[PDB]
C-alpha cells in the first residue's frame, strides 16, 4: 500500500513527464532528446494482432549516432543495468548467427542469440556500424517481424524476438560531418534505417559555457534526478499496463502529419521516398502510444501526435 | 463453397480478400492468389512431367508490406514453411 | 520466378492520404480492447472482419484447400 | 586472467581484428560479454593494459603521425591514457651513455627495487584518494585549457584517474592541486605525441 500511494502521488503530478525524462541515465549530462527516446522505448507501443493474423510491432527501435568522443555507450550501460530482460553486445564481436540464433549439436538444435534473449525486452548493440553487412542483414526479421526464422541442418523453426533494439552507431570516419545527410554519415541504407523508429545524433564540439559545466559534472560524478531507479521502474511497470487508444481527432491529425513528413521526404523528379515509408506512420503510432503511457492516459490526444511528429523530425531535418 | 463460387466477381472477391489489412498492391494480391491456388501439374504419357506450381517474386522498396504478405501466406496456406535470408542454408532448404 | 511484382514506394499525395487513413483505421480496428461472452466476442470479430474481407478468412482457407485438392 | 594486475601485451600492432574489437568493452566496461552454451555473463576482466606496439616495417617515421606509422586504428589508440614513442635515432650523447650504462652492468654489483613491491602493496591496501574541492576547479580549468588548445571527457576522466594514482603515491588520502597538475602535465605531454 506504500507503493500504491507512491504511484498515486506520481500520477497526481501534472508534469511528471519531465521528471521521468530527467530520471533517465542520471549519470550522463544533457542530451534530453535521447533520454526522452529511451523513456519512450522502455515504455513500448501496444503490440497488436489483426483479424487476418498479421501482427503489428509494438516494440520501438532507437539508434544513437555518436562520435567515439561522445558519452554514447553510457546510455547502453544505463538501460542494460536498469531495464529487465536486456543484454549488451558489441557490433563486430558478434556475428549474424551470434545475434539472431545459432545452430549447434547439443543431433542438431538451436542456440539462443542476443535477440532471442531480449524477447519482450531490450537489446543494446554497441559499435553497431562496425558490424558487417552480413551480420547486419540477419536482424532484419527480428527488427520488424519480431521473429527469427531458420532452415538449417534438418532443424526448422520460427522463434520469437519481440525486442526493442537500441543501436549506438559511429559516423563513418568517427567524426560526424554536419554538411552531409544522416544517410551520408552512416554505412546503413534504407532497408534498416526505415526499421528504426528514430535516430538521434549527439555531437560534442567545443563550447566553453557547456564544457565548463560538463567538466564540473564529470568531477561531481566522481564525488569530490527526481525519482530513484526503483520508483522509476515501478512507474514503468505500472505505465506499461495502460493500453492507449487513438482518439478520433488524433487519427485525422496523424494522417495530416504523416503526409507532411512524406511530402518533405520526397527526392528526385520521381518523388521517391527515402526515409518516410509506411513504417514511419506506424512509428508515429508506436511513439504516441508510448507518450500516452508516459502520461498514464488511455486516450491519445493530438498533442502526443505533435510530439511524435517532432521526434521523427529530429532525423528528418538532417537530410 | 459451391454457392459462393457462382458469383461473377468471385475472383475479384478472393483477390480483395488476400491479406485484407494491407492496402492496395492488388497486383501482389493477384500474384499471391494465383500462387496459392496454383495451376494443374501435368504428366505427358509419363514421358514428360510439367510444373503446376506458380513461383512469385516480390521485389521492391522498404516498408511496402512484402514480409507481411509472406507472413499472411504462411497463415493461410494448408502446408507452409518460412525462412528468412541468412537463416536458410542450401541443405536446410532442399535436404541434408 | 514466373510472376514478378515490382513494389515502388513513391510519394503521391492522395495515395498516401488514402493509405495512411487505412493504416490508422487498421490500428484502431486491431486494438485489443476493441448469448455468452465468448460467442459475442467471436461475433464482434466477424463484424470487424467483414469491414475489409469480402469473404470470411476462415472460409477462405477451407475454400483454398478445397479448390487445390 | 590479469584481473587486478597489469596485462603486458607485446606485438600490439599485429593483433587480430576480433581481438581489436574485444578490447573495447574491457577498455570501457572492464568486462567481456559471453553468451554461449546456456551461460550468459559479462566476465569481468578488471585489468590495466601496458601495450607494446611497432611501426610498419623496420623503422618509425617521426615526420608522420602515430596513426600513419602504427597499424592499429585511432579509436582503440584513443582509449590509452598515456601513449609513448621510443626511437633508435642516432645521437652519440645518448647512445654512448646508454652503451656505458649497459656495459657497466657486467662489472658492478638510492634504488628501492625490492621494497617497491611492498610499497605498491601497502599503498593499494591502505590508501583510497578522494578529490579535493579546489581540485575540481583545477581539473575544470585545465580541461577547458586543453580543449581550447580538441580534448574529450575521456581526457578529463584520465586526468582524474592519474591524479588519484598520484595521490596513492606519497600515501596521500586526498587528491591535491599538485596531483591534478602533474596528471595534467603528463597527459599534456602524451597527447602531443
Ligand atoms: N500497404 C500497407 N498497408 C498496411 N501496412 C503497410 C503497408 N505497407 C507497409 N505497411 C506496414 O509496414 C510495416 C513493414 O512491412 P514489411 O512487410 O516488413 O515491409 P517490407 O516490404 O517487407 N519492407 P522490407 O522488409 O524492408 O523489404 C508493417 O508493419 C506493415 O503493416
Ligand atoms: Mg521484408
Amino acid at each position: 500500500s506504500d507503493e500504491i500511494n507512491e504511484l498515486k502521488e506520481m500520477v497526481k503530478d501534472e508534469h511528471i513527464y519531465d521528471k521521468l525524462v530527467r530520471s533517465i541515465a542520471p549519470a550522463v549530462f544533457g542530451h534530453e532528446a535521447v533520454k526522452k527516446g529511451i523513456l519512450l522505448q522502455m515504455l513500448g507501443g501496444v503490440h497488436k494482432s489483426t483479424v487476418e493474423g498479421i501482427k503489428l510491432r509494438g516494440d520501438i527501435n532507437i539508434c544513437v549516432v555518436g562520435d567515439p568522443s561522445t558519452s554514447k555507450s553510457q546510455f547502453l550501460k544505463y538501460v542494460v543495468g536498469f531495464a529487465p530482460r536486456s543484454v549488451y553486445t558489441s557490433g563486430k564481436a558478434s556475428s549474424a548467427a551470434g545475434l539472431t540464433a545459432a545452430v549447434v549439436r547439443d543431433d542438431y538444435t538451436i542456440e539462443a542469440g542476443a535477440l532471442m534473449l531480449a524477447d519482450n525486452g531490450i537489446c543494446c548493440i554497441d559499435e553497431f556500424d562496425k558490424m558487417d553487412i552480413s551480420d547486419q542483414v540477419a536482424i532484419h526479421e527480428a527488427m520488424e517481424q519480431q521473429t527469427i526464422s531458420i532452415a538449417k541442418a534438418g532443424i526448422h523453426a520460427t522463434l520469437n524476438a519481440r525486442t526493442s533494439i537500441l543501436a549506438a552507431a559511429n559516423p563513418v570516419g568517427g567524426r560526424y560531418n554536419r554538411k552531409l545527410s544522416l544517410r551520408g554519415n552512416l554505412n546503413m541504407t534504407a532497408p534498416i534505417m526505415s526499421r528504426f523508429d528514430l535516430f538521434f545524433v549527439i555531437l560534442d564540439d567545443c563550447n566553453e559555457k557547456i564544457d565548463t559545466e560538463l567538466a564540473s559534472h564529470i568531477v561531481d560524478l566522481h564525488m569530490k534526478p527526481p525519482f530513484s531507479a526503483e520508483q522509476l521502474r515501478r512507474y514503468i511497470k505500472y505505465a506499461r499496463t495502460f493500453k492507449p487508444i487513438l482518439t478520433k481527432e488524433a487519427r485525422s491529425y496523424l494522417v495530416e502529419k504523416y503526409k507532411e513528413l512524406r511530402k518533405d521526404d520526397a527526392q528526385g523528379f520521381s518523388r521517391s521516398s527515402y526515409r518516410i515509408t509506411v513504417r514511419q506512420l506506424e512509428s508515429m503510432i508506436r511513439l504516441s502510444e508510448a507518450i500516452a503511457r508516459a502520461n498514464c492516459v488511455d486516450e491519445i490526444t493530438p498533442s502526443f501526435i505533435a510530439e511524435a511528429y517532432d521526434l521523427l523530425r529530429q532525423s528528418i531535418i538532417r537530410v | 463453397f459451391r454457392k459462393i463460387s457462382r458469383d461473377r466477381g468471385i475472383i475479384d472477391k478472393i483477390i480483395s480478400s488476400m491479406a485484407p489489412s494491407i492496402y492496395g498492391h492488388r497486383d501482389i494480391k493477384t500474384a499471391v492468389a494465383c500462387s496459392l491456388f496454383g495451376g494443374v501439374p501435368k504428366n505427358v504419357n509419363g514421358k514428360h512431367s510439367i510444373r503446376g506450381d506458380i513461383n512469385v517474386l516480390l521485389l521492391g522498396d522498404p516498408g511496402t508490406a512484402k514480409s507481411q504478405i509472406l507472413k499472411y501466406v504462411e497463415k493461410t496456406a494448408h502446408r507452409a514453411v518460412f525462412a528468412t535470408g541468412q537463416g536458410a542454408s542450401a541443405v536446410g532448404l532442399t535436404a541434408s | 520466378f514466373d510472376i514478378l511484382c515490382v513494389v515502388r514506394d513513391l510519394v503521391d499525395e492522395e495515395a498516401d492520404e488514402r493509405l495512411a487513413t487505412f493504416v490508422v483505421d487498421s490500428h484502431v480496428r486491431s486494438h485489443p480492447e476493441n448469448l455468452n461472452a465468448r460467442q459475442r466476442r467471436l461475433q464482434r470479430q466477424r463484424k470487424k472482419e467483414e469491414e475489409i474481407s469480402p469473404i470470411p478468412q476462415e472460409l477462405l482457407m477451407k475454400y483454398i484447400h478445397y479448390a487445390r485438392t | 586472467l590479469s584481473d587486478g594486475g597489469v596485462c603486458c601485451i607485446d606485438e600490439f600492432d599485429k593483433m587480430s581484428d576480433s581481438t581489436r574489437s574485444v578490447l573495447h568493452e574491457v577498455m570501457e566496461q572492464q568486462t567481456i560479454s559471453i553468451a554461449k552454451a546456456g551461460i550468459i555473463t559479462t566476465l569481468n576482466a578488471r585489468s590495466s593494459i601496458l601495450a607494446s606496439a611497432n611501426p610498419i616495417g623496420s623503422r618509425y617515421n617521426p615526420n608522420l603521425p602515430v596513426t600513419e606509422n602504427i597499424d592499429l586504428p585511432p579509436p582503440l589508440l584513443s582509449r590509452f591514457d598515456l601513449v609513448y614513442l621510443v626511437l633508435d635515432k642516432v645521437d652519440e650523447k645518448n647512445d654512448r651513455e646508454l652503451a656505458k650504462h649497459l656495459t657497466n652492468l657486467y662489472l658492478e654489483d638510492v634504488l628501492p627495487v625490492e621494497f617497491l613491491t611492498m610499497y605498491i602493496s601497502y599503498a593499494k591496501e591502505h590508501i583510497h584518494p578522494i578529490i579535493t574541492e579546489a581540485a575540481k576547479t583545477e581539473l575544470v580549468r585545465a580541461y577547458v585549457g586543453m580543449r581550447k588548445m580538441t580534448a574529450t571527457t575521456r581526457q578529463l576522466e584520465s586526468m582524474i584517474r592519474l591524479a588519484e594514482a598520484h595521490a596513492k603515491m606519497k600515501l596521500k588520502n586526498v587528491v591535491e592541486l599538485e596531483d591534478v597538475q602533474e596528471a595534467v602535465r603528463l597527459i599534456r605531454s602524451a597527447i602531443k605525441d
